[PDB]
């Protein structure tokens, strides 16, 4: 008899092995909490946020169970914003400490179980780099690293091969008087594009990822990806205003802008950046992360960065829907979700933020009863939440000051230094004069007023991210929505085989009743709460035919029942799943068969 | 001669222990100083204690030493050989299952079922050289390939560097028919368990100049992880030898009891619950038997009474203290 | 010592397996002889060509050392012309036989040692498809078939959604009276172009794919591939003539076609059928080959349909280029070569064909006396020389003929029927009245008669393809172009451990001398001729410096020497190679390592 | 009792000539239903054989037949022992390494030093039932995979189709310490050979419904071609097993000079070479054994007489018909 036993233990041990699903990577479980460099934490004291204060504050991080950090581009830049122009990608600026305080904080990170992402722009560079001061004497093989191309160029003013007009500003084609040739920038006028159709430009940016990716940085995320490659065709662009008359066409929103945006040989260029990193992501545990991040641009041209069933290119593009958004309501907010979860590629993995460092605070853009609200529905996605600095707790966006450095008027709100403290400039420094005057509200404001006192909008941020690690029906499980309406949106997930689903409602109206016996069926006379969007009614009762909610009210109700939505033939067409398992309560494992 | 009994101890003293250990000695030392210091004074407490067994040995020839004498014969039976017999098959479980989750621990009840069945598998075969030379090789290459690369709390760190050296007092018993034991086996153990030291020590510097010592801690496998770090292309070998010498090292009713009852060891207990509860008893009679000798000495005693009132087990004593003694 | 001597034989064959370079597949070795189905042979006496026809003289085809017949496109389409708009993808016309008469076909091939290869019109299909007449009445899943768009058609004429013209007439979009919405089609009036951006259109050409492969049609060949996908913003096209007036562009030439041509995501529909096919080519002699086939184009577009060095798109592009040439010269042929060995990705395999169906053919466009030297540039060249039927002797086109089938005036030249004996229509049908007359100087020129003379333009296409096959250097050699002339074309193959290159020398000139001596260094006092592009002359003595050559005259010199060009410093940047080997006189084997 | 001498037989009969017949015996028939019938000629005419031996063994006991006997000891010496020990070995060397070259046949200068690597290593190991086993597994997988996708020149076919039916000459010898001879040994003939007769054609008819009979010329290995084509994904377990066993089934002085001179059978001669060399001087003693019994019977007699007159090879003539009228 135990010979026969013996085997139907390898038998079962080899079926759980071929059973068991691939288990979430780093950046599939886990939220982000994207931190500004400059506005994060001061160490040396001179007014400017530098890397040995991230290091500092390292221990705040995890307390937010944060899984990657991805820091804001820190490269030493002529031009700190309009899309960071680095000058030198193997170096550091002076600001931010060195390049032996980064590999302090890296290894710091990788301690304390946390990963980082640092941005990376390969689409252009800076005036002051050695490669666009070789290119204008035409020296070796960096003569044609940049879009050259011959303009007339007489005593008064510059004529352009073509109307294509910058992001930021007019007449994309500059003339210099060493090369006496117009260079292709198409962002600034010291942003010349780096000419990506050269085979030795295209294996420069091989070296500098895999320069960084030695230090540990743990992947990369690309910032200009659609403006890589143009048309070989200097032709004019088609104007919006067809009876318009030229020598006039100055903005770039009055353009179709069809040869320097998305071209034919652009993806591929993103699918070569992804099979260099997969030289570093041989090791089990060290995987590299890509993101694309496409901003102003449709949903169908965003979903292209997941890649196809045959070929990886990224694992995500960053969502940017989310945070245009300034009035929301339950349309609004219902059409974003679904657009990003009808659109994508079945199996990929989806993600969400709210704010950014281009966007408004989101008490400035929503108001101060939309804080609570909001941070729910990230983390209550399947997506992996990605918050920005100073975003778990509510931070208003401050007035546009006259800085004496070329940084954008606009934007700029959301650079403002974390509060941490109640003392001089809210404890980010204990310098004078900082770059960036605090913004005034910060003795009520800051992180550790918010700890002290209970039901504040700290400790919401706190025990989501631990009901999202810790309970498996948020990490990966299905999402069913329930219709659609304009004053409260809900949706169900849930997961076979765990007997429990997880109800989560959110008003975005004015203050309006919901009855939650006309939207999903099987609902007991009474439910619990778990953690609200004002942290003193958890644990209450509420019966579904009739609750009371505010208005920026949100709640999460937990009921037992093995009636998942997902199973009935209604609700087949608003469910989706990334990863389909099931879950076995007597056996604690994971099951793809089930 | 001297060289062939040299190289037998070798053999016997260098297991599928010093793979295993340092994920435990250093989740105890905290360190990498101390935790080659704690290596270090396992080593030389395993020689002392090996060349006082040689002395011990060759003049009395369960031998060593009433009721003594009965209870050792009791706890060889049930805590003893049982016990060691499933710590060694949970460690081939443990390793033949680890590069098939990467990223994740294994679970509990995959580990447990195949080290179940490799208990069954073992009494069966037994009821009816190549593992050696195949771990001297991983034992090889990961020294060789880690040097062209480089140039309460504290009895716990014991208990799991000291399961390295797993088979130092049973050196005297397949080294007396060699030749003269007059000066050849002491010698072969003041030069062959330093020589495994200094082994061991060359071996667990590999690991840390490869990866960080915060990964140690989340690696059930140290040695999985170090072959895809290193030997990128071939990363394979490394698993499947160890695996297939651990499996090597692992009387009718004296099997069968011993493999009954190591699977109910298994279930209540993990790798880690296990190292300690068997250093414990196995250390409390060695105590006992240096003990009998006094009525090197002066050093092996107050070592191993700090070995056993550190960690003062519950579920220890009620066993080998009060199993036996409502029997006799 | 026998101990040791056992294992240093196992340590040889673990090297030699591990040193032996892939075998070349059966698309890389042999040439093409592309086969008109409908002009090549007629069995059952009706007067069109027919797939038996094909079977009877599959002798003649093996005696030419052809390796695969790739057969132009044989469905049942209401229009034979115009890029083959297709009916019924699943059904052959009753023209080349039925069903049974296919299966006979390639299993009588498979007989033989050949391969097979059908064309493959996945843009379009025809307005009698069973999918565009359920797509009239909006029946089902078809309702989005195709690209529809809702047009004003009032009392007089219709108004298209955009200034988009078709390739062979006005107006790319028609309106019907049935659907009352207008159809892109952009090749005729009853060929509507098939939207791919539906994904159950792009899966219904997954199952026409699967179809043919059961059937062992051993490879595909795309015919439009840059015609599948459009803009999706119907916007006007650029025009040539800006100062052009409107309501006048009426011809494909004067527009740019930068919204209906080779637009985003189109490669990946081409990346996606090759996918489908690796499924079916999992056994290790069974390979698919796909051809893209995309004519009238850049060089560097062409060569984007090769594949990326770590996703596989297509064997090789088929080279359009060397047809189109009507006045060939020492120049314009170089130019050529050299355009598609410069911009190819390295480890391709290139490929070359003189004429084809669309194109005139080349005693006709070149002249009697072009034949032999342009048949031996095809089989001294390191792609896969493709041969069209009727090409391997000298066949010339015949006047336009009034036919009552929708055919193309132009382009039809070419399809004049296989002259094979002297009786009748050639002896190409029995019949009487065939579809095409056959050409009028068929009693010189045909198989039989070019047979049994010597020194003919038959003999000349055996033994060249003989010793493509027999010799190595021709099969996967070097090819090192010796400078540029206006008057004679010089390249030299040659392979590392053979101690013996190939010379290869063609005039395109008006009877000049050349001089060996100032090309190529270290060439003996006297050197032989293997082939000599005129026959009789093989096996003679020449010297090098002072070579008598005709107009169209062709030579090949095999030297002996280990001097290979290609070693040099100054033959670095002209030598070129796709699969790098070293040959081994001793062990007769194929080396990576030398 | 009966079905232990029947599974006896059948093990001693199913050899490593299975798929390495095919290939020779289609390139001389031309055909699939004439080779299908020269197999059935062939199992049928092996029955007999072992048939009528068993009557001839069991009454006698070169024990069978002076000069005749010399002449059979010669000859197994040289030609019948060491040349199909050859032929075991290239077909276990053109099965080893099929797989490497998947497009293309594989080169004659690997197959022959490996096959020479494989001699050398055997004839070491050999002077110093697993492979049974894993050998009826490829012959019922072929047969079974086969049934759930189905529902001069004549000479040398049974050449090649006869040396799958090797061991039918030598089955008197293992057989006589099962039972009693009476009605065991003739029974377990007459329905265990024709047994492997139909399990022969039943694996055959497993080739030509996957591959057509084109492809089969063109396939050095008809088993490593059969086992991508229909078990795609576990495609690596055919050419594995049938080289395992094949190893298995190919005295110091003895194999010394059997591996010495079989080393030089394989430079000038191929692997069809061979089997027409073997097959002529085995056949050629087979034939002057049933000659010296006599001294059914009607046909046995004009087809006997047709298998030697039909091929009547250089160096052949000078070892049979040179080098013992030297000697005698
Ligand atoms: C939208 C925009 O920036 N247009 C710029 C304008 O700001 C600037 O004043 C002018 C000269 O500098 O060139 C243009
Ligand atoms: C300027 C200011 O706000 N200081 C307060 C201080 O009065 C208080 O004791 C401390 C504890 O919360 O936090 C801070
Ligand atoms: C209760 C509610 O908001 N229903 C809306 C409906 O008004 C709208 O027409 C439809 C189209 O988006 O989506 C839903
Ligand atoms: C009409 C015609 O040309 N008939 C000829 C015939 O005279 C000749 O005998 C035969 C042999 O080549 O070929 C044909
Ligand atoms: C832009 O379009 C509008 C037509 O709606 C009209 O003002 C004109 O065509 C354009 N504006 C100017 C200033 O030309
Ligand atoms: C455009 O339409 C008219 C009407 O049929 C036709 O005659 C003309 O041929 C078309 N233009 C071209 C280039 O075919
Ligand atoms: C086409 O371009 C030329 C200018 O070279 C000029 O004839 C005109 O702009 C266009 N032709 C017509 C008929 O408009
Ligand atoms: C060779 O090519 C160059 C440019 O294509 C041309 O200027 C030159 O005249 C050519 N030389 C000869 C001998 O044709
Ligand atoms: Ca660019
Ligand atoms: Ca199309």
């Amino acid at each position: 008899l135990t010979v026969a036993s013996v085997l139907v233990l390898i038998a079962a041990t080899i079926a759980i092995i071929a059973l068991s699903p691939k288990c979430l990577d780093w950046w599939q479980e886990g939220p982000m909490y994207q931190i500004y460099p400059r506005s994060f934490k001061d160490s040396n004291k001179d007014g400017n946020g530098d890397l040995k204060g991230i290091q500092d504050k390292l221990d705040y991080i995890t307390a937010l169970n944060i899984k990657t950090v991805w820091i804001t581009s820190f490269y030493k830049s002529s031009l700190k914003d309009f899309r960071y122009g680095v000058e030198d990608f193997r170096e550091v600026d002076p600001i931010f400490g060195t390049m032996e305080d980064f590999e302090n904080l890296v290894a710091a990170i990788h301690d304390k179980g946390l990963k980082l992402i640092i941005d990376f722009i390969p689409n252009h560079t800076s005036d002051k780099h050695i490669w666009f001061q070789l290119s204008r004497t035409r020296t070796g093989k960096y003569t044609d690293y940049y879009i050259w191309h011959d303009c007339t160029h007489e005593n008064g003013k510059t004529i352009p091969p073509n109307n294509w007009l910058s992001v930021y500003g007019n007449s994309s084609w500059h003339f210099d008087e060493v090369r006496n040739q117009c260079y292709f920038h198409q962002f600034m006028k010291e942003q010349p594009d780096l000419n990506f159709r050269n085979p030795d430009v295209q294996e420069e940016i091989k070296e500098i990822l895999r320069f960084w990716l030695t230090k540990g940085v743990d992947g990369f995320s690309l910032d200009a990806v659609k403006f890589l490659l143009e048309a070989k065709h200097l032709r004019d662009e088609i104007q919006v205003n067809k009876t318009q008359i030229p020598d006039t066409v100055t903005q770039y929103s009055e353009l179709y802008h069809d040869f320097t945006t998305t071209q034919v040989g652009m993806h591929d260029i993103v699918r070569s950046f992804r099979q260099t990193m997969d030289q570093y992501s041989t090791e089990p545990g060290r995987y590299r992360f890509m993101g694309t991040e496409a901003y102003a641009e449709s949903i169908d041209r965003t979903v292209m960065y997941y890649g196809l069933p045959f070929i990886q290119e990224a694992d995500f593009p960053f969502n940017n829907y989310l945070s245009m958004l300034d009035t929301v309501s339950g349309n609004s907010v219902y059409e974003v979700i679904t657009s990003w979860m009808e659109n994508m590629p079945e199996g990929k993995w989806p993600n969400w933020m709210i704010g950014g460092p281009d966007s408004s605070r989101l008490t400035s853009r929503l108001g101060n009863q939309y804080v609570n609200v909001m941070n729910m529905l990230l983390f209550t996605l399947p997506g992996t939440p990605i918050t920005y600095y100073g975003e778990e707790i509510g931070m208003g966006n401050i007035v546009a000051a006259n800085l004496n450095e070329s940084y954008d008027i606009n934007t700029l709100r959301s650079k403002s230094p974390m509060q941490w403290d109640n003392s001089s400039n809210a404890g980010f420094s204990e310098a004078s004069n900082t770059w960036l005057p605090t913004n005034s509200d910060y003795h009520t404001v800051n992180v550790d007023v918010q700890k002290t006192q209970p039901r504040s909008a700290l400790k919401l941020y706190q025990d989501l991210s631990l009901l999202h690690a810790n309970e498996l029906l948020l990490n990966r499980g299905w999402f069913c929505h329930l219709r659609n309406d304009s004053h409260y949106v809900v949706y169900t997930r849930e997961l076979d085989g765990i007997d429990r689903i997880f109800i989560v409602v959110l008003n975005f109206g004015e203050s309006t009743l919901l009855n939650l016996h006309n939207m999903i069926s099987g609902l007991p006379a009474k439910m619990r709460i778990r953690l609200s969007t004002n942290s003193a009614d958890k644990g209450s009762k509420v019966d579904t035919s009739g609750i009371f909610l505010d208005k920026g009210e949100g709640l999460i109700f937990e009921h037992n029942t093995k009636n998942l939505l997902h199973r009935q033939t209604a609700f087949r067409d608003r469910c989706f799943v990334s990863n389909r398992a099931c879950y076995s309560s007597v056996l604690n494992i994971l099951y793809t068969s089930c | 001669g001297l060289i062939s009994g040299i190289s037998i101890i070798v053999g016997t003293i260098i297991g599928s222990g010093i793979f295993v250990s340092p994920k435990s000695v250093l989740s105890n030392t905290e360190a990498v100083g101390p935790c080659l210091i704690i290596w270090a004074a396992c080593g030389v407490l395993a020689t002392l204690g090996a060349l006082c067994f040689a002395e011990l040995g060759t003049m009395i020839t369960y031998l060593m030493e009433p009721i003594p004498a009965y209870l050792f014969s009791w706890a060889s039976l049930i805590v003893i050989k049982p016990t060691s017999f499933a710590i060694i098959c949970l460690s081939f479980s443990e390793y033949v299952c680890a590069p098939f989750y990467v990223g994740c621990k294994p679970p509990q009840i995959v580990v447990k079922c195949l080290a179940a069945a490799a208990i069954l598998f073992i009494s069966t075969v037994n009821s009816l050289n190549i593992f050696t030379a195949a771990k001297l090789v991983i034992v090889a290459i990961i020294i060789i390939s880690g040097l062209v690369l480089l140039a309460g709390a504290i009895s716990l760190a014991f208990y799991n560097g000291l399961w390295a050296y797993d088979g130092w007092n049973q050196l005297n018993y397949i080294t007396e028919e060699l030749r003269n034991p007059y000066r050849n086996l002491p010698l072969a153990i003041i030069i062959g368990i330093p020589l495994v030291t200094a082994c061991y020590i060359l071996m667990n510097v590999s690991y840390f100049t490869v990866m960080t010592a915060t990964e140690l801690l989340q690696s059930q496998a140290v040695a999985v992880t170090f072959g895809d770090r290193v030997l990128y292309p071939a990363s394979w070998i490394v698993p499947l030898f160890v695996a297939f010498s651990t499996i090597g090292a692992a009387p009718a009713p004296a099997i069968i009891f011993y493999g009954i009852i190591a699977t109910i060891y298994i279930i209540p207990g993990d790798i880690n619950s296990l190292v300690n509860y068997f250093s414990f008893a196995a250390w409390l009679f060695y105590g006992l038997t240096i003990l009998g000798l006094i009525v090197i000495p002066v050093l092996m005693t107050l070592i191993s009474v700090f070995l056993v009132l550190a960690p003062i087990y519950l579920y220890c004593v009620l066993f080998i203290l009060s199993g036996l003694l409502f029997y006799f």
